């Protein structure tokens, strides 16, 4: 029940636990839904879990691009983002100036207004009973409004909360003391639908199948942005509320593990059968924390990094044309560390498959021109064999093929008839070869380009033969040697007795 | 040092680095130049050329895989290098690969190009369909390369594609779209246009596959909807498409559905083998790899498994492979030839080249 792949071990989860999660079950069913209909692996960054009530309401907008200004974590404010900046995290409230211009650029550019800020009910009982991040709400009889501090942030602070009517809903309007008197608190709120901005659900990283994968159709990236409509669509909520926006906000030199963990990925459904993982090899569930609702739960970097081996195992790959942050505290992320293990695979089991005479030019012994062509250490077996009137061979490597040639063999090679050896070969001292070119009549090669053929696993040979006015140069190389080397050889000794008029 | 790799396909350039699994730039082999020739930039390549259709005259270099435009495909080269991969190629050795059967004239001259234009180190032209056989991880079988201009059956002996074998069909991707703008106009629509081939080029490759009976298929679209996909068009409207998902990559099997007097690529497949020597055929037959984006379509290897079956003697173990890769597999067996330590024995020297001139990729490339 073991996932082995190369390098790469994953065992069983004993005992599966149950993670916090702070998008809606209600959406992770949805996006998993999405992922199997479009046949995509989708990562989510985490959302914060007191944020969850804020998209389950379905009320507000999301965070768009270009808003640099922060969100809250006290107060009736946690979860959105204060035009006032005193009222945000504490980086904003030790820097009020510079994110204060934060705010107010990103409603002069059109990208943010400035919103009142509405709760239901259920985020009342919630900041003052499950979290206890406000004081028991107290009526103050001549605003009519309910006062309460928060017991983090600026404990000083006054917040005054009146119970509203907006749209057949029962809300509570917040409202502070702006320069000592009372008045609506504002949030940055979207530009189309006016509504306050929640953390969105910001894409970690797409992978699409190899289908998917490719040029884009830009006549001036397209498939990212078609998806992200599909998710906006499947997620159904009104026109201006979207939890998923188009484009995305810079990289931003920062870590904060809870910012990117745990993350929720969404992938296709046959990831959840017994042979999810390849044949016999196991479900995703088996091996990563998986919920009822399909959210496969990514809680550290390397988990993120095995998880992404099982997704490029598998043939789904980030796009070229997409831009991806994904990674932050990197074990191994690096394009050599994820290399695809058919690819890995592949490469090992290729470099395994791999691997009368007349008196020479000189006059003194033919066997110096066999030590010529043997001394390199490329080939095993060499002669120089003339072919004209009784054909015989004038040297040769002892003990090897090449020496027992025979008129009939080479008759074959210098025959008119340059089809038959393609039948079945031909043989060279016996030994059967198949002929891969046959360049014998071509001008300024004169050769053959032959392999050996044997038996089951047994290793084969490159061979050349090479054609000059009287002789035939044969060389077979050694394993693993390629059929160029020995080619490149054998012409350089052919040009070489060709210029002695041999 | 790291070896570069540029698969010069009909249609689509596929470039990267050696060792990585996949390529770096993936863009259309078209090169751009303005109208007017008899007159800030003399030409333009790939995505770029696309965007300034509207001012410039597009054309392939590479049509049906034999480029037949050297200063055009110069321009794509240097694109490749400079503007793509952001690489200066005299540090680079460079992998290329080659249509089957390329002209000697043609890689003469691609090898000289590569040494006195670019001035790489060393450079290598492997065989196309080899590459995607050991993106398999074989040495031995027979591909099938369709792409996007043409179409071949490679049977290969151990890395060494055995020419005399070959066979070529001229009819690739381009040619089943522009059957599918064929037959959708018959329906009263009008695909006629580059910029129609190209939406139905995108309906193509997102609906169409490979029946396994097209006469049953063709009695099941006629006498139900199951069969039924709707396709949304630029201008708003839904076209349904129906029988056409089959029609269009039926001509693969079927050439005369486009006029053409060609055997099929099941026919070609057999034809291919049996031209083979008598003791490699089993080998071939159980190794059949489908490569290129025109092998993409759902259902084809189970029609080319029933096809080749019916025609082989019974006993005949048969097998295809098509990896889900296949639309990069050409690309992929380059990075893993050229980042193996053998690579290095190879490959043409700077220092060959110019003892031997351009005829030393006769020598050392097949
Ligand atoms: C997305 C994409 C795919 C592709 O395969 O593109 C290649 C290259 C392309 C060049 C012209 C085109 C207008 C430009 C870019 C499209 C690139 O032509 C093709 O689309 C041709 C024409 S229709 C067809 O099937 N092949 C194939
Ligand atoms: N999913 C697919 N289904 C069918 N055809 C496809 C698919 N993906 C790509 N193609 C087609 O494959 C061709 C491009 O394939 P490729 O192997 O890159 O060609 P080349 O190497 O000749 O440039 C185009 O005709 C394209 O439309
Ligand atoms: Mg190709």
């Amino acid at each position: 029940k073991t996932y082995q792949s190369r390098d790469l071990v994953l065992e069983p989860i004993q005992h599966p636990k149950s993670i916090e999660l702070g998008m809606p079950e209600v959406d992770q069913s949805v996006l998993a839904e999405v992922a199997e209909r479009e046949n995509v692996i989708i990562g989510v960054r985490p959302v914060d879990e007191k944020s969850k009530s804020l998209i389950a309401s379905k009320m507000y907008s999301s965070m768009g691009l270009f808003v640099k200004a922060i969100s809250s974590d006290w107060g009736p404010m946690s979860g959105f983002i204060p035009v006032d900046q005193s009222f945000a995290k504490a980086s904003a409230r030790r820097d009020l100036e510079k994110f204060n211009e934060y705010a107010e650029q990103s409603i002069l550019s059109g990208n943010a207004v400035s919103a009142n800020l509405y709760l239901n009910q259920v985020r009342i009982e919630e900041l003052v009973s499950k979290y206890e991040s406000l004081t028991p709400l107290e009526l103050d009889v001549d605003s009519g409004m309910y006062k309460t501090t928060a017991t983090n942030g600026d404990q000083t602070i006054p917040f005054f909360l009146n119970k509203v009517t907006v749209d057949d809903k029962e809300l509570w309007q917040v409202h502070y003391l702006r320069e000592g008197e009372l008045a609506p608190f504002k949030v940055i709120g979207d530009p189309v639908s006016k509504q306050p901005m929640t953390a969105d659900y910001d894409l970690l990283t797409v992978m699409y199948t190899y289908g998917d994968l490719g040029p884009q159709d830009k006549v001036k990236s397209d498939r990212l942005k078609e998806l992200k409509d599909v998710i906006n669509t499947s997620l159904g909520r009104t026109d201006g509320l979207e939890m998923v926006h188009h484009g995305a906000d810079d990289a931003n030199p920062y870590a904060v593990m809870a910012d990117n963990f745990p993350a929720t990925f969404f992938v296709p459904k046959h990831f959840f059968d017994d042979d999810g993982l390849g044949e016999g090899k196991g479900s995703i569930q088996t091996y990563f924390n998986v919920n009822e609702q399909g959210a496969v739960v990514i809680q550290n970097p390397q988990e993120f990094s095995n998880f992404q081996q099982v997704a490029i195992n598998a043939s789904y790959r980030a796009s070229l044309n997409d831009k991806w942050n994904s990674g932050l505290d990197s074990p191994l992320f690096t394009t050599k560390r994820k290399l695809s293990h058919d690819y890995l695979d592949a490469r090992d089991e290729v470099a395994k498959k791999l691997g009368s005479p007349p008196p020479p030019p000189g006059g003194a012994g033919w066997n110096a021109y066999i030590d010529n062509l043997m001394a390199d250490g490329t080939c095993q077996d060499a002669a120089i064999v003339g072919y004209k009137d009784s054909p015989s061979v004038w040297a040769a490597v002892p003990g090897k093929t090449f020496v027992n040639i025979t008129p009939a063999e080479v008759g074959v090679l210098v025959g008119k008839d340059r089809s038959s050896f393609y039948v079945n070969g031909l043989t060279l001292g016996g030994q059967k070869c198949s002929v891969i070119r046959d360049s014998l009549l071509q001008d300024g090669e004169f050769s053959m380009d032959l392999r050996t053929k044997s038996t089951g696993g047994a290793p084969t040979f490159n061979v050349t033969v090479t054609k000059t006015d009287k002789t035939l140069v044969l060389l077979m190389g050694k394993e693993g040697v390629h059929g160029g080397l020995i080619n490149k050889k054998c012409y350089e000794m052919a040009s070489h007795l060709r210029r002695s008029q041999y | 040092t790291t070896a570069l790799v540029c698969d010069n396909g009909s249609g689509l350039v596929k470039a990267g680095f050696a060792g990585d699994d996949a390529p770096r730039a993936v863009f259309p082999s078209i090169v751009g130049r303005p109208r007017h020739q008899g007159v800030q930039k003399d030409s333009y390549v790939g995505d770029e050329a696309q965007s300034k259709r509207g001012i410039l005259t597009l054309k392939y270099p590479i049509e049906h895989g034999i480029i037949t435009n050297w200063d055009d495909m110069e321009k794509i080269w240097h694109h490749t290098f400079y503007n793509e991969l952001r690489v200066a190629p005299e540090e680079h050795p460079t992998l290329l690969t080659e249509a089957p059967l390329n002209p000697k004239a043609n890689r003469e001259k691609m090898t000289q190009i590569m040494f006195e234009t670019f001035n790489v180190p060393a450079m290598y032209v492997a065989i196309q369909a080899v590459l995607s056989l050991y993106a398999s991880g074989r040495t031995t079988g027979i591909v099938l390369d369709s792409g996007d201009g043409v179409t071949h059956n490679v049977p290969i002996y151990e890395g060494y594609a055995l020419p005399h074998a070959i066979m070529r069909l001229d009819l690739a991707g381009r040619d089943l779209t522009d059957y599918l703008m064929k037959i959708l106009t018959e329906r009263g629509y009008s695909f006629v246009t580059t910029a129609e081939r190209e939406i139905v080029r995108d309906i193509k490759e997102k609906l169409c596959y490979v029946a396994l009976d097209f006469e049953n298929e063709m009695a099941t679209a006629a006498s139900s909807s199951s069969l039924e996909k709707s396709y949304e068009l630029p201008d708003g409207q839904v076209i349904t498409i129906g029988n056409e998902r089959f029609r269009c990559p039926e001509t693969l099997f079927q050439p005369s559905f486009i006029g053409m007097e060609s055997a099929g690529i099941h026919e070609t497949t057999y034809n291919s083998i049996m031209k083979c020597d008598i003791d490699i055929r089993k080998d071939l037959y159980a190794n059949n790899v489908m490569s290129g984006g025109t092998t993409m379509y759902p259902g084809i290897a189970d029609r080319m498994q029933k096809e080749i079956t019916a025609l082989a003697p019974s006993t005949m173990k048969i097998k295809i492979i098509a990896p889900p890769e296949r639309k990069y597999s050409v690309w992929i067996g380059g990075s893993i030839l050229a980042s193996l330590s053998t690579f290095q024995q190879m490959w043409i020297t700077k220092q060959e080249y110019d003892e031997a001139g351009p005829s030393i990729v006769h020598r050392k490339c097949f």
